[PDB]
């Protein structure tokens, strides 16, 4: 009840289909976001609690917090997406590259990845010929880029590499969160 | 008096007469093929001072 | 249309989001669930796995609202609840003051005891004011501005000023820069505010009084925060300004805020003032002039209370079209709005061709009628500013087409309640509403029919009404009237546009009795426009006359005949002299009273109203000119009559 | 009762834009048996005008 602690005002929806039916709704729009951002103020120096398990979408109930909260893990990361915000069991990132992939190209090489981590995006080498790499276009060559040599990462890989550097977030300690909750009312008790 | 003039434009007979005919003063001629009721409302609104 | 590739569409909702009416639903997920997919292997039943579909469906049909919800209030076109609406107009430019305070200008003929010259009078000066609802209880005023006298001859100031409604109230806050300040408080006219830091001014941003050229840094902004209380921030920079951005305050300061209470719209009475100054040896000798200008006053102006959701969104987009510029006759009408508005209630500004330069911008106020001046200069500078530099804005105001009613609302004594009076007056704002809603704007006609509707409104026990009808347009300079001016736009209904008053001086002495003798200021005159002729024809005559003062000659003759020309009711004596030409079929109407040769000092004040009759029952509009009723300024012509039923 | 007012409210509220009506009546009471009227009668109320 964390969230809600309003009332549900009235929808209108009047702007279509005019004489549209009132339908009480709980209420999303207040700019939470904020309230979170201004109270947080002073309770600040979270640590980093790194994840380390595809702990589902609530791990609230066993770290700080423990009133089944299932945020204020959010509002940590200013998180757009509920679902692919946070961190995902290992074969979900796999599960969600193919999704991603299926309609065009399948499967694929993103970027080839010199050490010291330099991207390359469309490069491409050209075997039992010179070890210098290509774009994918000038099939002409004369235009080679990056002498060197480096690995492609192809697609799995990078969708593990994209979501698992996706583990760390703040806490507020599982001290604050009672004296801090307990602000968080008074901010929003305060403009009405 | 006037010396070493230029030329700038014809408008067929030249009199300062018929170079008025009904003087425009500082109306703008948009002067733009089309019927002219198609735009006429849409020049004023989003253009012209 | 003709071809078919000009049917596009309005603003339109797709049909992705639209949604549900439930059972639809029901029938889209049994497809899907049963069909394409399952062929069904369920384990629950064969009701159960049935049952179970819509259990779900309710799952849909909320998600797809509480969710499906948030795309309409995410565009502005097409949102509802203010406060979406509100917070994505100020990335527009915009912000809808939130409320507004009255304003005046009153000149002080008080005087000090030292004589001394440049007596000043500082912000505040608080003064009372009822506005008056009959009498009881003030409101308040603060002049807010500075302004000086001069000492002239006799030892008086004409301290003349202009003040606003509410009081005052100033917070000072320690600036922390996690700490987003704000206000809370349901007031704070945003038009007029002034926040110092720590030393001075700070201009802002968002609404300038000067615009300053240059000036870099020291800006601040306001917007919302939703909520109803204003939000205080300042930009990004640095000052180690760095290279553009707002000055910021460092880390530590003292924030001074200081705003209106604004009362509210409540206050538009103004009236009668009170000095209520302690200060120095200022007297406030009193001799307060409220409207010390010009012409019909309504007393203050503004008031606010927020702008209604209607109106932000129109206004809301069109400052897209613009930005904070006005080149264009539609920038003006933005411009002459929330931000000057509230005084205003439409504009259409146009531009004459005969004239260059000189935008022309017609004007009502909410009080009605004429903006006075003041509060003119004042719709002028602050276009000025953001105008196209060499033209130079003025305002006309438009030219006025009232209507004179005459109806009768024949309730039933049986189901009143409140009976006499409070009906008399709840049928009064009914038909008000009736022109601020349909016809207060321009190019829109009225129909007594639609009148009547709303007066038919008013509660219960009045049961049918009716109305005659004409139009009133009042001519200003009189005399003449201009060069193929003075037309109503409306069929004219011949044997119509009847006179006024009107009077006569000179015409020798003429002593009375008593005193010593008089002017022979009675004996008046009247205008009427006789009949129509061959094709429009129909002159016009200027009035009765006994004998004596004219000039004949060969060019006058008076006479129309004892046809129509209908006779005023006097002594009189006829003889009605010719004047003008009125045409009917296209509506003209031409005076010049100098046909006849008379001398204007035979005449008493200008400004007469004629009022021809319309002849069909709506009544249309054209080139500028508004039909607008207002009861409480002008109650000349409203007559109404109760005439009751007892069953 | 028939009010010109409240029908002028539904035939304004026929289509989109009427852009409002008038109307004048006339009040008509057919009476069969002319030459006599019934030695007291053709009373219509809401007296009329002149002639």
């Amino acid at each position: 009840m964390l969230f809600t602690f309003f009332d549900p005002i009235e929808y209108a929806a009047k702007t279509v289909n005019k004489n549209a039916p009132t339908i009480p709704m709980t209420d999303i729009f207040r700019n939470y976001k904020d309230y979170f951002k201004r109270a947080l103020a002073g309770y600040r120096l979270r640590t980093y609690y790194i994840k380390g398990s595809p702990r589902p979408e609530e791990l609230a109930n066993a770290i700080y917090g423990n009133p089944q909260l299932y945020w204020v893990l959010l509002m940590c990361n200013d998180n757009y997406d509920p679902y692919y915000g946070w961190i995902t069991s290992q074969e979900a990132a796999y599960q969600a590259s193919i999704q991603k992939y299926k309609n065009v190209g399948g499967d694929q090489i993103v970027y080839h990845v010199n050490e010291n981590g330099e991207k390359f995006y469309n490069l491409i080498s050209y075997d039992d010929n010179p070890y210098v790499w290509y774009d994918k276009g000038d099939k002409a060559r004369k235009y080679p880029q990056y002498e060197g040599a480096l690995a492609a990462v192809d697609t799995y890989e990078a969708a593990v590499l994209e979501n698992e550097k996706l583990r760390q977030i703040k806490i507020i300690a599982k001290s604050d969160i009672n004296s801090f909750m307990n602000d968080l009312i008074r901010i929003m008790e305060k403009s009405y | 008096e006037i010396i070493r003039g230029v030329k700038g434009k014809d408008l067929l007979q030249n009199n300062i007469d018929y170079i008025n005919r009904s003087r425009s003063y500082y109306v703008m001629k948009i002067k733009s093929n089309l019927p002219s009721s198609r735009w006429k409302s849409d020049v004023i609104r989003f253009v012209h001072p | 249309p003709v071809n078919y590739q000009l049917t596009r569409t309005a603003n339109a909702i797709p049909e992705i989001f639209v949604g549900g009416t439930f059972a639809e639903i029901k029938q889209n997920l049994i497809e899907w669930l049963n069909g394409q997919n399952e062929f069904l292997d369920y384990d629950f039943e064969g009701s159960r796995l049935n049952v179970l579909c819509d259990l779900l469906a309710y799952n849909t049909l909320y998600i797809q609202q509480f969710g499906n919800a948030a795309v309409y209030e995410s565009f502005m076109r097409t949102a509802n609840l203010r406060s979406s609406v509100v917070q994505a107009a100020q990335d527009n430019g915009y912000l809808p003051t939130s409320k507004s305070a009255a304003q005046t200008e009153i000149m002080l003929t008080c005087t000090d005891a030292l004589n001394r010259n440049y007596i000043t009078i500082p912000r505040g000066t608080r003064f009372l004011a009822y506005a008056k609802d009959t009498s009881v209880n003030p409101y308040n005023f603060v002049s807010r501005e500075d302004v000086i006298a001069i000492r002239d001859k006799n030892n008086q100031y004409f301290p003349r000023l202009k003040l606003a409604q509410g009081r005052i109230v100033r917070t000072e806050i320690i600036y922390d820069k996690l700490t987003p300040i704000i206000i809370y408080d349901k007031n704070i006219d945003r038009n007029q505010v002034k926040l110092y830091v720590d030393g001075a001014e700070w201009i802002n941003w968002t609404r300038k009084s000067m615009v300053h050229a240059g000036s870099t840094s020291t800006i601040y902004y306001m917007r919302e925060t939703i909520d109803g209380n204003t939000e205080f921030y300042f930009g990004e920079g640095e000052i180690s300004a760095n290279y553009i951005g707002g000055l910021k305050p460092t880390q530590n300061s003292t924030i001074v805020i200081e705003y209106i209470s604004t009362n509210g719209a409540d206050a538009n009475g103004a009236v009668g003032f009170s000095y209520a100054d302690t200060l120095t040896n200022i007297t406030v000798i009193n001799i307060n002039e409220n409207p010390n200008d010009d012409p019909d006053f309504v007393g203050a102006d503004g008031g606010g209370d927020p702008e209604d959701i209607e109106r932000i969104r129109e206004l809301g987009t069109i400052k897209r079209e613009t930005q904070q510029r006005c080149v264009t006759a539609t920038d003006y009408d933005t411009f002459v709005s929330e931000r000057f508005g509230s005084i205003i209630q439409a504009v259409q500004t146009f531009t004459d061709s005969t004239k260059p330069g000189y935008a022309f911008i017609a004007a009502k106020p909410k009080s009605g009628l004429y903006l006075t001046t003041v509060q003119r200069e004042d719709i002028k500078n602050y276009l000025k500013d953001y105008n196209l530099a060499p033209i130079t804005p003025s305002i006309i105001s438009p030219n006025y087409l009232f209507i004179k009613t005459n109806l009768k609302v024949t309730y039933a004594l049986n189901k009143l309640q409140e009976s006499e009076q409070w009906l008399e007056g709840q049928i009064i704002d009914k038909i008000d509403r009736y022109y601020t809603e349909d016809v207060e704007i321009f190019n829109s006609s009225f129909a007594k029919s639609k009148m009547l509707t709303y007066v038919d409104d008013a509660d219960h026990s009045v049961i049918g009404s009716s109305a005659t009808i004409q139009m009133v347009r009042e001519v200003q300079n009189f005399y003449k009237t201009p060069e193929a001016g003075i037309k109503y736009n409306n069929q004219i209904k011949d044997r119509s546009m009847e006179s006024n008053t009107f009077s006569f001086n000179s015409g020798r002495k003429v002593v009375n009795p008593d005193t010593g003798l008089e002017e022979d200021v009675l004996y008046d005159v009247r205008i009427v426009s006789t009949d129509r002729d061959s094709k429009g024809i129909g002159k016009v005559i200027i009035g009765p006359f006994a004998s004596g003062d004219v000039t004949e000659n060969e060019n006058i003759q008076p006479y129309t005949g004892n046809d129509f020309n209908k006779l005023a009711n006097s002594d009189g004596r006829d003889k009605y002299y010719v004047i003008g030409e009125i045409n009917y079929p296209a509506d003209v109407i031409y005076w010049n009273i100098a046909k006849i040769n008379l001398t204007s000092e035979k005449f008493e004040v200008q400004t007469i109203e004629l009022y021809s009759d319309p002849t069909d029952d709506v009544i249309f509009t054209r080139d500028g000119s508004l039909i607008v009723f207002e009861n409480d300024l002008r109650p000349q012509y409203l007559t109404i009559d109760l005439e009751p039923i007892s069953q």
